[PDB]
RNA sequence: AUACAGUGAAACUGCGAACUCAUUAAAUCAGUUAUCGUUUAUUUGAUAGUCAUGGUAUAACUGUGGUAAUUCUAGAGCUAAUACAUGCAAAUCUCGACCCUUUGGAAGAGAUGUAUUUAUUAGAUGAUUCAUAAUAACUUUUCGAAUCGCAUGGCCUUGUGCUGGCGAUGGUUCAUUCAAAUUUCUGCCCUAUCAACUUUCGAUGGUAGGAUAGUGGCCUACCAUGGUUUCAACGGGUAACGGGGAAUAAGGGUUCGAUUCCGGAGAGGGAGCCUGAGAAACGGCUACCACAUCCAAGGAAGGGCAGGCUUACCCAAUCCUAAUUCAGGGAGGUAGUGACAAUAAAUAACGAUACAGGGCCCAUUCGGGUCUUGUAAUUGGAAUGAGUACAAUGUAAAUACCUUAACGAGGAACAAUUGGAGGGCAAGUCUGGUGCCAGCAGCCGCGGUAAUUCCAGCUCCAAUAGCGUAUAUU
RNA sequence: UUGCCGUUGCUAUGGC
């Protein structure tokens, strides 16, 4: 044996081994019973448009909104008075409603709710945190889809649920813990179950329709920045700066972890074999396009299309927005000479490339829209094998930071007409890091494309 | 009975499938001080799971069966578990190669044998 | 304060004429669940009357907040007395 | 084969219990690890060490006392050795007054006891 | 309920009732056959034509009595059966001349249970004297429903005629299943300080018989003579509490667990017998032998196991046995007394103030080194485990576990031990002296026991729910 | 369509 597999590299020696090891295995070692029981007692991808869909004639409808810093967009659509509606929260402590039913007509506000400095609450004993409005910054709504509550969480440690015919609180539930921010909610569709990742690297699950909590799952290194999940009770979060994206079965209370594990020294060496490499930092936002794949993207521009059988993504689009301005060559340095300007710019090395900060994917689809502060929205078709995507179409519409991306459909089922609506803000949701944005405004970009 | 930790260890590297972990605190015997549940521990208490649910029965503990396991795998999981991993693996004395050894049918004992293998 | 029961593994037995599921009651800051209160509930769930609901069988989780177990939803509550046991008819006082 | 799957077996599990470093993944780190690097992944030095305690004794306190829950459940034994993955997730309680709860018996009897002393 | 009709004691009937002590190496056991060489309670599938209803004999039950007395008894009186005993020519076919008239109607000629024993005669299987069909007989010779509950059936003949459906329990033979008995080959230690064994319960065959459920020297007559082997027949030892991949394993102990078969005999000891589908019965009976018990001294009945140097709850689960869903199971499950080997904690954690000027380390001494240390000082709120205890869960029921409200610390008296080292004290005691010393020591002094607050409870060290001693030993 | 300001329509988008 070892003599005649003598020359093998010790990692060879391991995998020929491993191999061995398989087979013996496979030689040394009721389906119908199964099957009759199971009869006494998961989905692809089905509905395939990126081809069909045409997006440079698409409208471009960008409404301006009083508010500072839009948060979060949460948007509700009936299930077969047919009204689809739209819900805003932003740093200004106000939510407010919208009617986004009429694809051509701009949307139109109804009502709104602003927290204030009279909700601080005067035990902060954390339990006592029970107030009806928000008194700091509300970060992420969601709305239920049978369509009676909204739910508004942010910076204050607690999640209220309003009625959405009076805009009033009728549940304020506390996170009862000092460091748990709520950073993202998320609706199991067509269900009143809510999952909440908190910064105290925890995902809490509601049941709204009795105020209920459930369970609370433990998982992640760093905070829990954003969750998605689909119709099957189960959800998938992304932390920051673990780099890890985790896939939970709700009640199992188990996880399925995918690391990325990008190497830059070895993307140059395939790039010799056959440019800029940003390392990967930390990653933001993820969403579901079935019950198979997810998409996350990163902060150094990666979007990653990732399987459940592969811990490594299937596909990485790298620098998708692309690479920041160069700063200023008069303002680097500050010295008389402008070759020394020249040298203090450093070159490439400080260029650094635009995060991901929304990225949305239409269930059981082929599209994915991906926005960042770069002035463009992108839509992304996934190939038919789903082991890759391209890029469909550029929206140029939206001017500034991307916070939250919603899709909603009208239309029969030859013909769909799908609303994009994207909350631009001046911020990102999180803090004030990105600086001076060119030319933008607080408000909701909806492009409305329609099919073939 | 060839089933060995260190192979699967190694097979979980190389797989590339991500390997269901559970979540941070439910591995805990009884407020620490059995420890975190061993993998066979947890796969074992699955399997347990799995058939009561089936049967709609919960096991009564069996006296001499519970009394040999109380013996036998809580003191081996104090000896050699240590915060969920075991290291009584290492001073075990049984044999990788017997294991992996291919030991029966397509051992290539023939030179044809072999070059029909190169083939 | 309100109990959240999730129902798994529904199978329905035409032979016994039964609903066989069991069941995961999550109870925050509760100590446990009572047998009776919990036959309500799941008998306004499943629209049968109490007397024909059973369950038997709770496990309650270390720490608390989950107790997993077996129930058993009748169709007829006689059909219950003639399928159902005399131990566990005494418990719910059913029959003596 | 024994060396190579066995210590990259021992290697990998030293590493996920925490005694033993990502980038020191060599049999003679193993064999250089001490008894203060075992000592140091107890759950009462890494409850002073992240600062949830003022001294170890605190600490030992605090466990013993179940103010501590690692990950979901409340460990109570000072003991309790602490993985990579459980590390960050080390903090109070829910039911630790400590922790975001109603104060104990003791707070509750000097509250009673003053609130008896003005209404007197 | 003008036969009984509900529920049913007793009784009859039916079914089941198949621990101890001894050690064998072709014996046992394990497989493997065979039964064209056998027996069947049950299950399952088949199977039977060859009086509108017979006669008793008793129990339970009445009563009269005998005995010291037994589940002991005698006399008289009662009535039941799925108990016991008894017991019943028509119809179906073949050959149908002829008739019409083809299907058809018919002169006529003929045939016709089962079992037992034997003789004789003609479809399976590789194979039979087997299955089956006959013929003449034979039998202390059988079997071929005198039974039971749910329905009140359909005709017209309203006769109260005909016969009407679902089921019980029977019964014949064959098959099946459950067993069992024999049988076949294949396999287990050491040894020649064990070479002849068998006819020394016939040894190896043949014929006939007896016997058995049946083959067979299994037995008996008669007759031949054989059968086994230094390649070890045969014999001895085997610690043979042994071995069997018998057995689930060892889900990382170096070969280890757990389960199953041990093989036989007995149920005060020899012997004979009986009931059953199945026993040479853990049942009963007789005689014999030995114990031993009650008695009114006439008689009567009986058969140990655990302990030292034994209980309670229950058929809920698992499964089995009955006329049977239901009953029952010291099978089986559950619980209790039972540190011992050994476990994871706790016995406090944070502060604040005041006061003091010394604390510690090394070194034979001489000395040297060092620097926020000492205090039986005061004081503040916070935390919670042991516990006390409400519930639900849990289970046949309960305990326990899981969860768990309400209480739960300053002497934290919610009162940790075990060992080691070193002082010091008196109007005190003893001993030796070259004044005033030295030694041994000292719970004992002089008053005082509500009497006295005293080296403040003398200081320091180590292990800690553990910690010493003695002896042996590396 | 905007808290405010400015421009353009009388609707489009520049500043804070």
């Amino acid at each position: 044996s070892e003599e005649e597999f003598e020359g093998e590299n010790p990692a060879d020696k391991r995998r020929r081994l491993a191999k061995q090891y398989l087979e013996n295995l496979k030689s040394e070692a009721g389906d119908l019973d199964k099957d009759i029981i199971a009869s006494r007692l998961q989905g692809r991808v089905f509905r395939y448009f990126g081809d069909k869909l045409l997006i440079s004639e698409a409208k471009q409808s960008f409404t301006r909104v009083g508010e500072n810093n839009l948060t979060c967009i949460s948007c509700f659509q009936p299930v077969l008075k047919g009204r689809l509606f739209a819900y805003t929260v932003s740093k200004d402590l106000q939510l407010t409603k919208y009617d986004i039913t009429d694809f051509s007509k701009r949307p139109k506000k109804l009502k709104y709710a602003k927290g204030g400095a009279k909700y601080i609450p005067t035990s902060k004993h954390e339990y006592e945190n029970t107030t009806e409005g928000h008194y700091d910054e509300i970060l992420t709504v969601a709305a239920s889809p049978d369509g009676k509550y909204v739910v508004t969480g942010g910076r204050d440690r607690k999640l209220i649920v309003w009625s959405t015919e009076s805009l009033s609180p009728v549940k304020v539930i506390p996170t009862k813990d000092r460091r748990g921010e709520v950073l993202s909610l998320a609706f199991r569709k067509n269900s009143d179950q809510l999952y909440a990742s908190c910064a105290d690297f925890k995902i809490r699950t509601y049941s709204i329709n009795q105020f209920s909590q459930l369970e609370i799952l433990y998982g992640h290194h760093d905070i829990v920045e954003d969750i998605s999940a689909l119709a099957m009770e189960r959800c998938v979060t992304v932390g920051a700066r673990d780099r890890t994206a985790m896939l939970w079965k709700i009640p199992d209370e188990t996880r399925l972890t995918f690391r990325g594990g990008d190497e830059p020294q070895k993307l140059l060496r395939r790039w010799m074999k056959e440019p800029l490499f940003f390392c990967e930092g930390s990653i933001d936002v993820v969403s579901m396009v079935d019950d198979f794949h997810f998409i996350t993207g990163s902060d150094n521009g990666n979007i990653c299309l990732w399987s459940l059988a592969k811990k490594k993504p299937i596909f990485t689009e790298r620098i998708a927005h692309g690479i920041l301005p160069e700063p200023s060559f008069n303002d680097i340095s500050g010295e008389t000479d402008e070759e020394l300007r020249k040298r203090q710019l450093q070159g490439k090395k400080l260029l650094q490339p635009f995060w991901i900060t929304s990225l949305y994917a239409i269930p059981y689809s082929n599209v994915f829209i991906s926005g960042s502060w770069s002035g463009s929205l992108k839509v992304w078709k996934i190939s038919d094998n789903l082991r890759s995507f391209e890029l469909l179409g550029e929206l140029s519409g939206a001017k500034g930071v991307v916070t939250k991306i919603q899709v909603v459909e009208s239309g029969k089922h030859g013909k769909e007409k799908f609303r994009i609506l994207a909350s631009i803000a001046k911020e990102h949701r999180l803090g004030r890091w990105i600086a001076n944005v060119s030319g933008a405004r607080n408000g909701i970009y909806s492009a409305v494309i329609d099919q073939t | 009975k060839s089933r060995m930790q260190a192979m699967e260890e190694y097979i979980r590297e190389s797989s590339d499938q991500p390997d269901w972990s559970a979540s941070i605190g439910a591995d805990i015997v009884n407020h620490g001080r059995g420890g975190i549940k061993s993998l066979r521990d947890t796969e074992k208490e699955r399997r347990v799971t799995s058939f009561e649910e089936d049967n709609f029965t919960r096991l009564n503990i069996t006296n001499k069966a519970e009394k040999r396991k109380q013996k036998q795998r809580e003191r081996n999981a104090r000896m050699n578990v240590i915060g969920g991993e075991d290291f009584g693996i290492f001073s075990s004395k049984r044999k990788l190669e017997d294991s992996t050894s291919r030991r029966g049918a397509k051992k290539t004992r023939s030179a044809w044998d072999r070059a029909q293998r190169r083939l | 304060d309100a109990v959240t029961i999730r129902t798994r593994k529904v199978i329905s037995n035409p032979l016994l004429a039964r609903k066989q599921f069991v069941v995961d009651v999550l109870h925050p800051n509760r100590a446990n669940v009572s047998k009776d209160e919990l036959r309500e509930k799941l008998a306004e769930v499943y629209k049968a009357e109490k007397d024909a609901v059973s369950v038997f069988g709770f496990r309650t989780q270390f720490g608390g907040g989950k107790s997993v177990g077996f129930g058993l939803v009748y169709n007829s509550v006689a059909e219950a007395k003639k399928f159902e046991p005399t131990y566990r008819l005494v418990r719910y006082g059913l029959a003596e | 084969p024994k060396r190579l799957f066995e210590g990259n077996a021992l290697i990998r599990r030293l590493v996920r219990v925490g005694v033993l470093s990502e980038d020191k993944k060599k049999l003679d780190y193993v064999l250089a690890l001490k008894v203060e690097d075992f000592l140091e992944r107890r759950l009462q030095t890494q409850v002073y060490k992240l600062g949830l305690a003022k001294s170890v004794h605190h600490a030992r306190v605090l466990i013993t006392q179940r103010h501590i829950a690692v990950g979901k459940q409340i460990v109570n034994i000072p003991s309790f050795m602490v993985r990579l993955d459980s590390e960050k997730h080390i903090d109070f309680a829910p039911t630790s007054p400590f922790g975001g709860a109603r104060p104990g018996r003791v707070a509750r009897r000097n509250a009673a006891r003053k609130a008896e002393a003005s209404g007197e």
